[PDB]
């Protein structure tokens, strides 16, 4: 593949570096329109800019934390993190979310990593060994009120069971309710004046639990869960213009009040290097 | 050699070596030649 | 049984390896493709689309006003705008191919910087734009400027002119993040001969100026942008 | 004797003809078509008015000034009133369209000005307080009059900011999006043809709007000395291969 | 020794994988299949079965009752009954289809609604069904109601009536459990003319009505009923 | 007019059975043609037979 | 490829396909036809 050709001097009638940009066209304007130039090639094919390579690689979704301590006397499990819960979303962490938010709809499998590691802030003659079980609730299912309820059961519900330290992993087809995800949605659930606004309300694909299996030893342990998310046969449409002000919410396009200017001013004129 | 019986569950796919800007850089209605006058 | 051997690395997880994973889902139909315009496949599809730079930069908080690079009638010799070409920050950086020339290290290739004029139909004016290959110092005045790459755009029907800064460089990438070795250029404009209003009219006239690639282009080495962060994971 | 700039677009029993155009621009290069059976889903039979909806509504003006941010407007809402279009929409269930925009603003050979239009697939809008305040539905849903760029700030209305799109993007990068210029010197119209472009074959009309038109004063308006200093701009809108689907009672919308 | 790598997820149960195991009995023989007559090898060829719908819900305790709609003789333009169709939820929630679906995530396709007549054979009436698609409200009087899906139905020899729901939707599928956005209409009926009793003859008459799923539907990604749970194991 | 003057007018014929029109939004909704003054002198609009009947009086 | 020998040992089986709703449908002796009559 040439990268340029060969081109002499010109003396035409024929100007392609004259346009009109009011079409709103980008004419494919060369180095060879306007200066002489010698032949050299690509040597390079775009490999590592495929939307499959941009979105292929595992990000960070999620960290969450859960404990294995003794539940007697807790009132409220999900309250002492006896058990926490993700309600699966993608917009949590920026990092990936300014990545994906470059086009408007988006459609992929998704392959999950889930590294869990254990904290003993306090005191233990030992660490112990755990083993963690994450359990996905599909919307309409029966959540999770206690740490070894029946839900837990999971007879219908895909489950993992991995130790701390170690990693689980799996990847899961597109389970997107139209023919793609929605990066962005100007509209509502329904017709009603006071009914949000977004994709928060498109995007309600239940959440994930997480909770360690073991009963408890005489310390505390302290389990962190990290979520990645690796897109896998990815499909974009219709690209857009890239984030500029930070975030401030899952789901809604708001920025911060009194951001502060995100073009660098020039330190010296129009007219400076 | 998949392993596994999924699509889904098969590793990533390979460039699409696709590759055509003109719908965003030249979605005009009637055709720009380079060299000719842009109004003609 | 089949005798084995683990090698290092095994257990590791790679954020950026490629392989196959049991589905949680056997058997589960995906909602069936339906046709949408606009499919992107490569980022180099969407970087040869112009988008219009902040070069006027001048200004105090982000305004309207920093897109549009001031003309005066009447002046001679004069310099319109400079900027060195560190594509990945100050003006270009926040333009579509600042933004995404930050999602790679290395970048190499032409790109093409255009210009399209606003003044009055019944106007009239001569600048001349100029490339500085590396090596030199921006330009100090239009006849410093007129010995590298150049082009003279007589301002009329054809409202935009492109000017392409054609690779040159000795290493064939470039780092995108701004490195001195590596350096690219500077980038700067002139009266030719000078911008004269009709009668019965006033005032300063603005260009407009876009940048994008050239089908030329090379981006590699993906890497995490500078251009956003966060302190504590979002909620609802 | 074609010129790129002279046209005539003929659409229903409703014609337009510019003298000065710059070409028009067909969104992602697709011309707007019916909804084949293969991407279909509901099994209803669909209604397709032709040319008693697909013609050529004219909005009411606005008035550019020295001090005009711009305007936005959404669709379908926008064509909301308009005629049998109006009517179809809050009585179907489901419907879909493409449309053709005629943006027209002209002036004289002394002034100066340029407007970029641009047309935004799913442009979800920010709230002005922040965090994760909604944007009401009255307010996305301006109708006719569109929302006023240099008009307020609302309370549980959108954030109207033009160098961030009222989005948290710049300006600048709009130009991402299928658009074209209006430059007083050059030009005096702007037309784009957009494709239906969502994610499910067929839609609500009401509860989701599928693009925002856009037009932003970029270059301030100039007028010659002692002129009057403001110019008019008109949008013509026509919606295009326009079908209805699951006729009913007729939708009740707030406000 | 063939050198080998282990990934990440080595070592985990995941409940939904498929895979090979050694058998514990080596060599055992099971028992011969005989023939038995009624196999299912789908949940779909079940769910297009009808069962009565429990749609006369407004008892206190679960009685024979609520299988029941009412019919009055000589009202005149009024409305029998009205139910949302959230199929997971409500009136259809203990049918058999409402019980499978309650295993899924997602449906989509068409409903079939039928109504037994069972008043004396010398009476006769004209009822309307009608199905109002997502976007509008539960029609308040049948001129609402007519402008929608609908079937005059005359009671007559043939004893039943199938009125089908067809699948309305820009979305593909809708959720089970119920959703807004994802939500699929109302079901209303209203005399038509109007239930006219023989001599001799005197009170209320009631409909039964059923509901199943046409060849049509579609259900998909398995989850857990909320329809059952338990506080400790089971004992003998 | 002067030839460096501009003006955008729009011709709308109004088919019996509404009344004469009393805003362009009105005006719009019927047979109409946006003409744009150019180099291009004149424009030409048609009043297409719009009928019931095959035949008016002239009276 | 199995790598044990009894059958119990292998993996799940392959969707039936098969499917006919009609013994629970349709269990009736004198065959019925959408359209004409139920009882004649
Ligand atoms: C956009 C966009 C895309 C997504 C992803 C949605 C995730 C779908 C559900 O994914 C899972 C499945 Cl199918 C199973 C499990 C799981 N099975 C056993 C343990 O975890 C976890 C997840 Cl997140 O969210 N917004």
């Amino acid at each position: 593949t040439v990268a340029s050709i060969s081109s002499g001097p010109k003396h035409t009638q024929k100007v392609p570096i004259l346009t009109a940009n009011e079409t709103g066209a980008t004419m494919p304007v060369l180095p060879s329109d306007s200066i002489e130039t010698r032949t050299t090639y690509m040597h390079f094919n775009g490999s590592e800019t495929d939307v499959e390579c941009f979105l292929g690689r595992a990000a960070c979704v999620h960290v969450t934390e859960i404990q294995n301590k003794d539940a007697t006397g807790i009132d409220n499990h999900r309250e002492a993190k006896l058990f926490n819960d993700w309600k699966i979303n993608l917009s949590s962490l920026v990092q990936l979310r300014k990545k994906l938010e470059l086009f408007t709809y988006v459609r992929f499998d998704s392959e999950y990593t889930i590294l869990a590691t254990a904290s003993q802030p306090d005191s233990a003659n030992y660490s112990s060994n755990l083993v963690v079980q994450a359990m996905y609730v599909p919307p309409g299912a029966p959540n999770p009120k206690e740490w070894d309820d029946y839900t837990w059961q999971s007879a219908s519900n895909p489950s993992v069971f991995f130790k701390v330290g170690d990693t689980s992993r799996f990847s899961v087809p597109y389970v997107g309710l139209a023919s793609a995800y929605n990066c962005f949605y100007d509209g509502y659930s329904h017709d009603d004046a006071e009914t949000q606004y977004g994709i928060t309300v498109l995007n309600h694909m239940g959440s994930m639990a997480f909770r360690i299996v073991n009963e408890h030893d005489e310390h505390k342990t302290l389990v962190k869960i990290r979520v990645y998310h690796r897109a896998k046969h990815v499909e974009a449409w219709i690209p857009r213009a890239p984030r500029a002000l930070p975030y401030t919410s899952i789901g809604r396009t708001n920025y911060p009040k009194n951001t502060e200017p995100v073009i660098k001013k020039r330190k010296g004129d129009i007219k400076s290097y | 050699i998949n392993y596994y019986k999924d699509a889904a569950s098969t590793s990533s796919a390979g460039q699409s070596l696709s590759m055509d800007p003109s719908k965003f850089t030249e979605p005009v209605k009637d055709l720009m030649l380079k060299g000719a006058p842009a109004l003609n | 049984g089949l005798p084995t051997t683990t090698l290092p690395g095994s257990g590791q997880f790679l954020t950026t390896d490629d392989r196959q994973s049991p589905s949680a889902l056997p058997n589960y139909e995906p909602t069936p493709r339906i046709h949408i315009p606009g499919k992107v496949h490569n980022l180099l599809e969407i970087i040869q689309v112009d988008t219009l730079i902040p070069m006027n930069n001048t200004h105090t908080k982000d305004e309207v006003n920093s897109y549009l690079i001031p003309l005066n009638a009447n002046r001679q010799n004069e310099q319109v705008f400079g900027t060195n070409l560190f594509i990945g920050d100050g003006v270009f950086k926040t333009t579509l191919l600042g933004e995404i020339v930050q999602y790679y290290t290395h970048w190499s290739g032409s790109l093409r910087f255009s210009l399209m004029y606003t003044g009055p139909a019944l106007s009239s004016a001569k600048l001349i734009l100029a490339y500085t290959p590396p090596g030199a110092r921006g330009p100090q005045d239009r006849r410093e400027a007129m010995l590298g790459t150049h082009v003279v755009w007589d301002i009329g029907l054809q409202s935009t002119i492109v000017m392409t800064i054609p690779w040159t460089s000795g290493v064939q990438f470039r780092y995108t993040d701004p490195d001195t070795y590596t350096s690219a250029g500077f980038l700067s404009c002139w009266y030719q001969t000078s911008l004269i209003l009709p009668p019965e009219t006033t005032g300063q006239v603005y260009l407009l100026s876009f940048i994008s690639a050239c089908p030329d282009f090379k981006l590699r080495l993906m890497k995490d942008t500078q251009t956003i962060s966060q302190t504590v994971a979002l909620t609802e | 004797g074609y010129s790129d700039r002279v046209q005539q677009i003929t659409l229903g029993n409703s014609t337009i003809t510019t003298q000065e155009a710059a070409n028009a621009v067909v969104c992602y290069a697709e011309w707007p078509e019916y909804l084949p059976d293969v991407d279909a889903s509901d099994v209803n039979k669909t209604s397709k008015p032709d040319t008693s909806v697909c013609r050529f509504y004219t909005l009411d003006s606005k008035t550019w000034t020295t001090g005009s941010k711009g305007w936005c407007w959404k669709l379908p809402d926008a064509l909301k009133d308009m005629g049998v279009f109006g009517q179809n929409m809050f009585f179907h269930s489901l419907g879909r369209s493409g449309y053709t925009v005629h943006v027209q603003c002209n002036a004289t050979k002394f002034h100066s000005g340029c407007l970029l239009v641009v047309v935004i697939p799913e442009h979800q809008l920010a709230s002005h307080e922040g965090g994760n305040v909604s944007v009401k539905y009255t307010f996305t849903h301006p109708g006719e009059r569109g929302i006023d760029l240099s008009s307020a700030n609302e309370v549980g209305g959108p954030v109207k900011d033009v160098v961030y799109n009222m989005n948290g993007t710049l300006l600048g990068n709009l130009l991402i999006f299928p658009h074209q210029f209006i430059n007083l010197r050059t030009n005096n119209t702007a037309t784009i043809v957009i494709p239906y472009i969502n994610s499910v074959p067929i839609d609500s009309m009401t509860r989701h709007n599928n693009v925002s038109l856009m037009v932003i004063p970029i270059a301030p308006l100039t007028v010659p000395t002692g002129a009057t200093p403001s110019l008019p701009i008109t949008v013509t809108i026509a919606p295009m291969c326009t079908e209805f689907s699951g006729i009913r009672s007729k939708s009740i919308v707030p406000q």
